[PDB]
RNA sequence: UGAUAUUGAAAUUCGUGGCUUUCUAACCCGCACCACUUAUCGUGGUGGGAGACAGUGUCAGGCGGGCAGUUUGA
RNA sequence: CUGGAAGGUUAAGAGGAGUGGUUAGCGCGAAGCUACGAAUCGAAGCCCCAGUAAACGGCGGCCGUAACUAUAACGGU
RNA sequence: GCGGGAUGGAGCAGUUCGGUAGCUCGUCGGGCUCAUAACCCGAAGGUCGGUGGUUCAAAUCCGCCUCCCGCAA
């Protein structure tokens, strides 16, 4: 079926997520630390993003995809952990992007926490 | 406390009307009593 | 058009249970048919086969009047022979009695002779009634099968989520037919449940204000009659005017009452206990080296068995294991063996059987009750209610209750047996979906020590506190990591993990 | 608010029946131009728009102090 | 009053398994004509859910507590 | 005179058609603290206003009685 495509890896300080698509953005499946059953600060770690990040490719491993160039996002803690779980699973990392959105002085951010 | 019909048993339908209390006797009662078109004594039934 | 149920009241015996009920059964139609305990369900399936048309096939859910009969003659009862090759069952041999069966053996050789009977309508009972977690998987695919009409009572609502096409709900007030599995007949009896106490809500609050007001009119009656000149023909006048103003909304007040009248009486949250005797000891029974046989079945070898103070036990197996002969042991069986059951020499016990043979037939239910040692009548009877015995159901012969009720009578008997364990073998199976939850609060309220033999899982899955088990001969454990041993090798997966620091992930970038 | 008559055509669709589309010949336009014609009426012709809907008849269900006829002891 | 994907309950109409009448035949009952008639299909509304008060409307009891007494800023329900 | 009451110390369900005496706060005794409050553990306290009746069974139903409350004497 396919071949192709691009690991989405959104990884935040709660919850990591990886959805992969084919290059035409089209979402082949999705997974992510939450739906594995993680509770709090458990949920945000870099076990869980290598769990997340392989129940995923394995499940789109399915479809004869086996090569990637994943795009990363975010801060995160479990960001780079998810992607010695994809190339582990099979799937030959491309080459890799940091896509994080930067305000070219937009809107104004929330208060700081006291 | 109820109503009853009692129904002959062999000359076939209603002949007396008496009461009854369905707490004491749930069942169906029995008694002998004078069948005019027999012209005899049989059974009867409550319906 | 299959079967129409013309209306006419409906009654076992010389009670009447229900007037007008009527149904239709359409054909190739699977209809399960739910309701409360002691409502009738039973009795109905009684009438459709004897009384009825057409001829049908009558799986009963008890078999104790015919308990001599031979098997392999009972399922001849119709009637070169299918049944060899018809052990999908699994049913252990047709040369025994049929009251020598397992319980649950022999909801298996009544489903055998149902099937085989070829009947347009099977009518049958429970049919889940007893099997195990892998019986009760397979007739979910057997079911699903057959070209034929049926009409069940089944009151499990994981068997009722997949097999149905529509829902029969007795009441007294007839049949309700319903669309759906359970799920979908729970919906719409919520929402038809809201109505009822909203409407309730909403006219004692109209009939309150309209006594607030009417009680208003007569504070100032009262006080203006004694001001008023009784030879005062204006102010008199006054007086009767005002009179007029609250005898009009009385007459609002008695519209309303004599029109709109409804009631939310299913309304009693109310529960069961009973009181352990705090045993002050360590063990409370024990096998050594002990071994059973049925003549040519060797059931327990030499195995060990334990219960301490204040545990919870729940055995496991299938149909056929030993589960029920094991809590024979218990009181008295007399091991063909050494053995030597060794118990302790005070201990009370609370027994919950699967078959009544606690009960006395031919006994009525007051009087079997009371047969305790020093039982007092008011204290009978005032338990006897509080289980839902409505202070009529006094006089009735044991052996002439329903399957639900008699299952409730020998909790009845527990309360006024105060005991160290309560050996209870099947507790939740012939209650309907509303009582399941009243016992199982009970269970767990009970401070002492119990044995629990049960097949549904969504009882005995956040109780596990010990779980034997009989996979051979013998008794197993569940302090036995024999099975599946975790693989320790995450000694070496650990480690890639331990370098993905809090500071690594803050240098870098990507 | 439904069924049914005026009321037709071709296709796709899932069960000979329905659903939804599309087409136009019926019906509709307090819509432009041209005649009758001195005419902001009407009728006829011609382009456009909409279209088997709408409007209209029969039958059915909801709502209905907007409006009627009445009852509201001795 | 407004707005709701569905689900339940409901009309006329569509549908016509069955039950009665009569009688060519031989107390049974073929056609035909007749008195009926169930299952299924069938819309608003209603149930149910959210919003709206310069919409209609509504805006609480008892108890204890302070360096005079009395009150109670404070507390319980 | 008519209305509404009385259920451990305070405030309240439960009565409406009789069936295993309840909820929050407080009181008591230990712990924690240099000490107190808060927090943790364990217990006590019930004629269901009084007094008779009905019933297998009364906080529940039926009379009588003394208190508290509000209008109005
Ligand atoms: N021989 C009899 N004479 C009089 N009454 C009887 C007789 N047999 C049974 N009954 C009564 O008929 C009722 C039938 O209840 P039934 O057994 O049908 O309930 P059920 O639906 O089977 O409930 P469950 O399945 O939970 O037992 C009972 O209340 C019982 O008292
Ligand atoms: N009186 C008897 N004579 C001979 N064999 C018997 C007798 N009673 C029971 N058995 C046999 O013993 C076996 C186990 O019976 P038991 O009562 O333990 O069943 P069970 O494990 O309780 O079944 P379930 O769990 O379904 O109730 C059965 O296979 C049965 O054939
Ligand atoms: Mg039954
Ligand atoms: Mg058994």
């Amino acid at each position: 079926n396919i071949e192709n495509g691009v690991a989405h890896i959104r990884s935040t300080f709660n919850n990591t997520i990886v959805t992969i698509t084919d290059e035409f953005g089209n979402a082949l499946s999705w997974s992510s630390a939450g739906a594995l059953g993680f509770k709090g600060s458990k949920k945000s770690t870099p076990f869980a993003a290598q769990m997340a990040s392989e129940t995923a490719s394995k499940s789109a491993m399915e479809h004869g995809l086996k090569t990637v160039e994943v795009t990363v996002k975010g801060p995160g803690p479990g960001r780079e952990s998810a992607i010695r779980a994809l190339q582990s699973a099979g799937l030959e990392v491309t080459a890799i992007r940091d896509v994080t959105p930067v305000p070219h002085n937009g809107c104004r951010p929330p208060k700081r926490r006291r | 406390r109820v109503n009853v019909t009692l129904a002959c048993t062999e000359c076939g339908d209603r002949n007396y009307i008496t009461t009854k209390n369905k707490r004491n006797n749930p069942e169906r009662i029995e008694m002998k009593k004078y069948c005019p078109r027999l012209n005899k004594y049989t059974l009867h039934r409550e319906t | 058009m299959l079967f129409l149920f013309e209306e006419k009241p409906l009654e076992i015996e010389n009670k009447q249970l229900i007037k007008r009920l009527s149904f239709h059964i359409e054909d190739h139609e699977h209809l399960a048919l739910i309701g409360v305990n002691g409502i009738g369900k039973s009795t109905l399936l009684h009438h459709i086969h004897k009384n009825e048309l057409i001829d049908t096939a009558m799986m009963e859910q008890d078999l104790s009047k015919h308990d001599d009969i031979d098997v392999m003659d009972y399922v001849m009862s119709a009637y070169i022979i299918i049944e060899g090759n018809k052990l999908g069952l699994s049913s252990t041999h047709f040369e025994q009695k049929i009251g020598t069966l397992s319980g649950g053996e022999q909801t298996k050789v009544s489903f055998l002779k149902v099937i085989l009977s070829d009947a347009p309508l099977l009518l049958i009972d429970q049919p889940t009634n007893h099997m195990d977690k892998e019986m009760k998987v397979w007739l979910i695919k057997a079911f699903k099968s057959e070209q034929r009409a049926i009409l069940f009572v089944s009151h499990d609502r994981e068997f009722l989520n997949e097999t149905p096409d529509a829902i029969l709900e007795l009441t007294k007030d007839g049949a309700t037919r319903y669309s759906g599995h359970y799920d979908d007949y729970k919906n719409q009896k919520d929402i038809e449940i809201e109505t009822e106490k909203l409407k309730y809500e909403k006219e004692q609050k109209e009939q309150k204000a309209i006594e607030e007001s009417i009680k208003k009119y007569k504070e100032w009656y009262q006080r203006a009659a004694q001001k008023a000149s009784v030879r005062s023909p204006y102010a008199q006048k006054q007086l009767s005017k005002l009179a007029k103003r609250f005898k009009s909304k009385e007459h609002q007040l008695n519209r309303k009452l004599e029109e709109s009248k409804s009631d939310n009486p299913l309304e009693e949250n109310k529960s069961f206990s009973i009181e352990n005797n705090e045993f002050k000891s360590h063990y409370l029974v024990r096998f050594e080296n002990v071994s059973f046989s049925y003549k040519s079945r060797e059931i327990f070898k030499d195995t060990y068995f334990e219960i301490k103070r204040n545990q919870t036990v729940i055995i496991e197996g299938k149909n056929g294991s030993g589960k029920s002969t094991l809590i024979q042991l218990i009181l008295g069986n007399l091991l063909p063996m050494s053995g030597a059951v060794k118990k302790h020499p005070d201990l009370d016990i609370g027994y919950f059987s699967q078959d009544f043979q606690n009960l006395n037939p031919n006994n009525s239910v007051l009087e079997e009750v009371m047969d305790i040692e020093n039982m007092m009548i008011t204290d009978a009877r005032t338990i006897l209610a509080s289980f839902y015995f409505d202070k009529s159901r006094m006089n009735d012969k044991v052996r002439q209750l329903s399957m639900g009720e008699k299952c409730r009578l020998q909790f009845v008997k527990l309360y006024f047996s105060n005991p160290h364990i309560l050996i209870l073998d099947q507790p939740t199976n012939y209650f309907d979906i509303s009582m399941q939850e009243k016992i199982i609060q009970l269970i767990q309220s009970f401070n002492g020590a119990v044995i629990i033999v049960s097949h549904d899982e969504i009882f005995k899955d956040e109780i596990r506190d010990q779980v034997w088990k009989i996979e051979n001969c013998k008794l197993i454990h569940e302090n036995v990591s024999i099975n599946t041993p975790i693989d320790a090798e995450s000694m070496k997966d650990e480690l890639k993990i331990l370098e993905q620091y809090t500071d690594e992930r803050n240098k870098e970038t990507d």
